[PDB]
RNA sequence: CCCUCGA
């Protein structure tokens, strides 16, 4: 009964089938009527299969289990015990959420096609387009130098140092007088980079294999619209950028309910996507319904769609069955 | 007015530019653009569409004496470059016993599809590493992400993955303006990935783009 | 597609502030797994996109869908229930669009430029159209200042008043206008028959349009034009050359001098202290204040140094985003900083 | 109404059910966190 | 109505036209939600009054219906 | 795949070691055998010592710990080398993201 | 008392509201907004709540 | 490396002050003024200094 | 490599010589890379007449002034480049304009050389007043596009901005709607002069455009994305 | 309920 390793799984596959004893009263008629028919002598039993919850999705990794019939260390009254892991390869996505280290974060509004990216002079579409509103406000133009530095130990750099070293390079700059592509160095925190000198690298950057300088010595650039094809009219800063996959992902995040499990003593939706809970419609959002005189939203949210225990299954009987919705009844949690 | 002429010129085996002139003024740029938008996006070519290896049941593993687990064998077989003429899945085989690298010349293609670099590495096998893999190739355009087990009828072991088709590899342009009779010369530069020429990339996307700007006539 | 079309749904960003923290719409279905939220409606939400998350409620009868299309529906809640002003207004992009439209350039291609002996004026169109395609070429610019002759744009009070009736103006009657064809396409984005406004769109002038058109144009005129607005403020946002490089963060030049100045004063004002002659109190008091003069004098001598097309001093200068005391902290100085007991 | 006045949210005048005291608190409370000292 | 874009979807009927046939918003939620009541318990009672689309809500019809004046309301 | 920034500080690579998720060598010596699976170097001593990987283990969080060799058999290390990467390490420093190729301007409003 | 004790001080108010024999007239809207009633206010006003809506005779021929 | 304010024997949530919060002249090289929560824990949760070391 | 056919193209006429024209369902991406390129061939690719230079006789000193007529110059001028004009000449071609008398001129009021035509005649012009009178001199050229005021020694020829071009305004935009809900759709909004509908305009332009992208699959004729309805 | 985190 359980899944198989290697298997891909969707929302409400089993991974486990598992079955609780029942009892005859809790038999449906349509269930006593079968088991009747059919002679099923079986113990009645509930369906509790663990089940994919939704939205998620994978490929079994592996399934660990202890038994009770074995000698394995379990709790009291409890028979068997099984894991299953499943492993799900997640692509970057509209509405996950990315940053710099420098506090610049934010979540992905779209991702374009290649031929639609602003590109430079020799093809290259650039991969991420940061706006350039965001940067000046938060005080955070380490993002820009970083980009700048970036740019340069993308590309590589020899400073002249024919008929004497720079005066820019003069200070710091010792076997930073050049570098090859990618070249990978550190900023330390407060002991980094000069301003003159970043400048400065910013001018004798290596080309491309055509001997093209595509970054000027503002570290800007002229890109093509990738989309009319038209060049932009201005040169863009661009460069290299380190960006992060926060853990803060559409996956994760995204839920929804029509109808679920509800907490006994109130009779309300359960809380929280792991529950499949309904969202809470709180004290303010009641007075925002209130302050528009909303007031059939204002019942329906409050007596169907939580609370009244009766009128909830009739208003999806009436959805179902193509007809208006009733009226309400009280909330249960006015009696308790 | 003179006709347009389309003139090649070789850079490299695999990367061509093309000058097309004369066009309108102010013309260029959209049209080695339209150009531009056809070669990265619609270029028929082959890939890779699953994979099975032998002791393996998915993708997050490792095979014994191997150094490379399963995904990076994977993310090592994107780089593969193939050409079919099948049009029809096919399947290639990889066997081998190490010690040793194994590369994409060890991998034994059935008449028709081609394997166009053979020092690529896939794996790296010691005394008591066997790789034993079977790559189905079809024909397809653009990027086919991984082929879900349940779309296709495909059983437990099937390791489907992502195809990138395009077997062009970076398209970009300049003109030049002469601005009184103005003009715009038109210089398209071509780079592709040894799967096709540039010039057959080039007639591909031509042929496409005809067959779209046909609508309006 | 079929049971979601036209059904109204509410989306809610806490904290729910205000009623405008719960607003209708209508869904379209989207791919991917977030909610899609349009630019405008921001502002009301206090909603930006660096990770926020909002909530969704179905409708479920007549009278809560009526509710929702009615009484909830974005387009209709356009104006603050606070201070009866309008709040989907263009707010940072959009309007550093606007102002990048509407800008009149001195000396800009295919600038008009007056019949000079032989030479024609070489700066007026007959059409929008015409301006249109002169801007195809390198010939005219969006900003360059020309006469064109307007047939779909109500004149100025004053031009309308000299060449026509007081109100007598139609559709088709034409005539001179010397603005930039930007201006032109800006007051295209307004309502059919508004005056013609030819100025520079800071976000101030643009806040005045919107609400003059709320106050006497109805919702939807006010809802469609904002969209439009939007629209254009976009896309020519993106051709702006709004951008930020430590190049563009210039350094005010004379700021070693006047720094060397203020802490001459400091340094009076210490050698008075321990003379005996200023009490702590009165020591920390006269020091800040030659601080907060010194840093007065760096934030001038900076706003004196930066060319006014600067991207830093457009964006701020537009009312697009931020004030200019974080352009002195940026390029000139931080200044004074508090305690932890303030 | 009348006393009232327009109503801000709409621009034309109250309409009568409008429970105006909410939105008051609300159009007081909102600005409430941008008083400092 | 003059020059003016012609609404989507939601949108229309417009809203300041559909106020003019009703005292207040509120009177206009209830006039229309009640006759979408009755055009769906039609379907299972008169009505619709106008052309109905393709596959059109109840609520639209009745809205389309009150902007039309093809219905009458007290209160 | 973890790819160490361009741009950094001095600080990626002692960060990674002294984290943990880096399988280091205790001591010097010749690697022995390397397989997905395990490390085996053999030290001046005569001694062996293996270091087994851990193969996609799941985090507390949610999040692949996957330690993969960065050694080939033959190859000499010294005590204290990095011989494995962790989740976000490249051959010893602190990977926590990509280099990309970055452009400041707005486009179209998809970036607002 | 329970607009007053679902406000603050909820001990209190109830004590009192006890002790006096508190009638509470369940008039004000978070009071119908507790029991599941519709609002005193916008919609839920007597004045629009019992909107007669049918159509016009005109309208109803054709 | 975090040192946390709250828990048995230190001081109590209702009890945490603004100041208790504070970037204190102390904490220089001890504990280090910028990483600490955004939310309610701001000034409650901070990280040893690179350099710093705890005493017996 | 296998093929998608359903694009298809349909027409909404606003006036007689503006229409909107909707292509769809395209492959996602496709509204871009035959949006601005059809919006470009429609404007500078369409050949057309139109006038390159006039000749006011009266009045040769003093430009932007002319007795006996209300109008100035440069309105004059203005006037004349809305002027819609068909002509078959591959070399320049001279129409002469002269009215008296009070009154107002049009553009039927000009007498049209052989082969060209003036597809306006209703147009005005100019008003004289009581002892007017208008001779001018105006030169047709055919082109493509638009080009500016191109200029010698003749003393009184004022060169002007040729408006070839017979459509007028162009504009795009890329919705989406798919079978999937990211395929383009391309609506392109076109109003051209009184000398072709924009019908006609269209098709110029995908004729143009097919001689020019056969240009590049006349390299090796293979495979490509194939329809089954045009 | 508490803990850590998110806007
Ligand atoms: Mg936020």
């Amino acid at each position: 009964g359980i899944v198989r390793i290697g298997a891909e799984v969707r929302d409400g596959d089993i991974l486990v089938g598992k079955v609780t004893p029942k009892g005859e009263t809790e038999l449906t008629p349509e269930e006593r009527l079968l088991r009747a028919i059919f002679g099923e002598k079986a113990r009645e039993v509930r369906d509790t299969s663990l089940k994919v919850p939704h939205g998620e999705s994978g490929k079994v990794i592996g399934i660990r289990v202890f038994s009770r019939e074995d000698e394995d260390e379990l709790p009291a009254g409890v028979n068997e015990l099984v894991r299953v892991y499943v492993a799900q390869k997640r692509k970057i996505s509209d509405g996950d959420k990315l940053a710099g280290r420098h506090g610049n974060k934010g979540v992905i509004g779209k991702i374009l096609p290649v031929e639609d990216m602003p590109f430079l002079a020799d093809g290259t579409p650039v991969d991420i387009i940061l706006n350039t509103h965001g940067v000046p406000r938060r005080m955070n133009i380490g993002q820009i130098l970083e980009t700048h530095l970036g740019w340069c130990a993308h590309s590589g750099w020899k400073v002249d140092a024919a008929k004497g070293v720079p005066d820019w390079a003069a200070r710091l700059p010792d076997e930073l007088l050049e570098a090859q592509p990618n070249a990978i160095v550190s900023t330390p925190v407060f002991d980094g980079a000069q301003e003159a000198e970043l400048q400065g690298l910013l001018s004798c950057t290596l080309p491309n294999r055509d001997g093209d300088v595509l970054v000027d010595a503002d570290g800007k650039a002229m890109l093509f619209d990738g989309r009319s094809g038209e060049p932009f009219p201005y040169p863009v800063t661009v460069g290299y950028m380190y960006i992060m996959k926060l853990h803060h992902l559409v996956d994760d995040k995204i839920h929804a309910r029509s109808t679920g499990p509800y907490s006994m003593i109130t009779q309300q939706p359960l809380g929280g996507k792991a529950q499949f809970g309904g969202q809470r419609f709180g004290e303010m959002e009641c007075w925002a319904m209130q302050a528009y005189g909303a007031a059939y939203t204002l019942q329906e949210l409050l007596t169907i769609k939580s609370d009244d225990t009766v009128g909830r299954v009739k208003v999806y009987e009436a959805i179902v069955k193509g007809e208006n919705i009733p009226e309400p009844g009280i909330p249960e949690s006015f009696k308790v | 007015s003179q006709r347009p002429t389309l003139s090649e010129d070789v850079l490299t085996d695999n990367r061509s530019q093309f000058v097309i002139e004369p066009l309108e003024p102010g013309f260029g740029y959209t049209l080695g653009n339209s150009l531009r938008r056809t070669l990265l996006s619609s270029i028929p070519g082959a890939a890779v569409t699953s994979i099975r290896i032998d002791g393996v049941l998915h993708e997050f593993t490792t095979v014994p004496g191997v150094k490379e687990d399963v995904t990076e064998i994977i993310l090592n077989l994107k780089s593969l470059v193939v050409s079919s003429e099948e049009d029809e899945p096919v399947t290639m085989y990889l066997r081998k016993q190490g010690p040793g690298e194994v590369t994409a010349g060890d991998i034994v293609p059935p008449a028709g599809v081609t394997v166009h670099n053979p020092g690529m590495h896939i794996a790296t096998l010691n005394d008591k590493g066997k790789l034993e893999v079977e790559l189905v190739v079809e024909r397809g355009r653009g990027y086919v992400p991984a082929v879900q087990n349940r779309a296709s009828g495909a059983e437990i072991g099937r390791i489907p993955v992502d195809s990138i088709y395009s077997p062009v590899l970076k398209v970009t342009y300049k003109v030049d303006a002469t601005r009184r009779t103005d003009f715009d010369k038109l210089i398209l530069d071509v780079e592709t990935k040894n799967s096709i020429s540039p010039r057959d990339a080039l007639a591909s996307a031509g042929k496409t783009l005809v067959e779209l700007f046909g609508l309006a006539r | 597609e079929e049971v979601i079309a036209e059904h109204p749904v509410l989306l809610n960003r806490a904290p729910t502030l205000h009623r405008l923290g719960i607003q209708a719409f209508e869904p379209m279905l989207v791919e991917g797994k977030a909610i899609q939220l349009h630019p405008l409606v921001c502002e009301a939400f206090n909603a930006d996109f660096d990770g926020d998350q909002m909530a969704v409620h179905l409708p479920l009868s007549a009278e809560a869908q009526a509710e929702a299309r009615i009484l909830m529906l974005s387009s209709n809640n356009i104006l603050s229930p606070a201070s009866g002003r309008p709040l989907a207004m263009p707010r940072l992009d959009m309007v550093t669009g606007l102002y990048y439209l509407t800008t009149e350039v001195p000396g800009d291609t295919g600038e008009y430029q007056p019949a000079s002996g032989d030479h024609p004026e070489t700066g007026v169109y007959s059409s929008p159209a015409e301006a249109i395609m002169a801007a195809d070429r390198g010939v005219l610019s969006v900003r360059a200042k020309i006469k064109v002759r307007l047939t779909q744009l109500r004149p100025p009070v004053e031009i309308e008043a000299e060449l026509f009736g007081h109100s007598g103006w139609q559709p088709g009657d034409a005539w001179m206008a010397e603005t930039t064809l930007g201006r032109v396409m800006f007051n295209e984005l307004l309502p059919l028959g508004y005056p013609f406004v030819n100025k520079q769109m800071h976000k101030k002038v643009q806040a005045a349009i919107i609400n003059d058109l709320a106050e006497r144009y109805p919702m939807i005129v006010v809802a469609q034009t904002v969209d439009k607005l939007k629209d254009a403020g976009f896309y020519w946002a993106t051709r702006s050359g709004v951008t930020v490089s430590m190049a563009d963060v210039l350094v005010p030049p004379r700021k070693k001098e006047i720094l060397d100045h203020y802490e001459e004063r400091a340094d009076k004002v210490e050698k008075q202290f321990q003379r005996g002659a200023l009490n702590h109190d009165e020591r920390n008091e006269a020091l800040v204040e030659i601080w907060k003069e010194a840093t007065d004098e760096v934030g001038q001598a900076l706003r004196e140094h930066y060319p006014d097309d600067n991207p830093i001093i457009t964006i701020v200068d537009s009312g697009a985003t931020g004030n200019f005391t974080q352009t002195r902290t940026l390029a000139g100085m931080k200044g004074l900083v508090t305690n932890p007991k303030g | 109404a009348t006393c009232y006045g327009r109503s801000m949210a709409t621009g034309k005048l109250v309409d009568i059910g409008e429970a105006v005291g909410i939105v008051a608190a609300q159009s007081i409370g909102e600005p409430g966190t941008q008083l400092t000292m | 109505s003059g020059g003016y874009d012609t609404p989507l979807g939601i949108t229309n009927p417009p809203i300041d036209e559909l106020l003019d046939r009703v005292s207040s918003k509120y009177a206009l939620v209830i006039y229309a939600a009640k006759r979408a009541r009755q055009i769906n318990d039609y379907y299972n009672y008169v009505g619709p009054l106008v052309e109905p689309g393709l596959q059109e809500k109840p609520l639209s019809i009745a809205l389309r219906e009150i902007h039309a004046d093809l219905l009458e309301h007290t209160e | 795949r973890s790819e160490a920034p361009l741009v950094g500080t001095g600080m990626e690579l002692r960060a990674a070691i002294d984290a943990g998720d880096v399988v280091v060598a205790e001591e010097s010596g010749v690697i022995e055998e390397v397989s997905a699976d395990y490390i085996t170097v053999m030290h001046d001593n005569g001694t062996r010592r293996t270091y087994r990987m851990r193969k996609f283990a799941r985090s507390n969080h949610g999040t692949c710990a996957n330690q993969c060799p960065i050694v080939d058999a033959g190859d000499r290390v010294e005590a204290g080398q990095v011989i494995a990467d962790g989740p976000c390490t490249d051959d010893g420093e602190m990977a926590l993201g990509k280099n990309l190729l970055v452009a400041i301007m707005p486009w179209e409003g998809h970036n607002y | 008392w329970l607009s007053a004790a679902s406000f603050q001080e909820t001990t209190r108010v109830l004590t009192d509201a006890a002790i006096n024999c508190r009638s509470d007239k369940l008039n004000g809207l978070k009071e119908n907004v507790i029991i599941g009633k519709l609002i005193p206010a916008g919609t839920g006003i007597n004045r629009y709540r019992n909107i007669a809506v049918q159509p016009t005779e005109e309208a109803r021929a054709a | 490396r975090r040192l946390s304010a709250l828990g048995p024997g230190g001081l109590s949530r209702e009890r945490a002050g603004l100041e208790v919060r504070d970037v204190h002249p102390s904490h220089y090289g001890r504990m280090c003024p910028i990483e600490t929560p955004e939310g309610p824990n701001i000034g409650l949760i901070g990280s040893l200094s690179v350099y710093a070391r705890v005493n017996p």
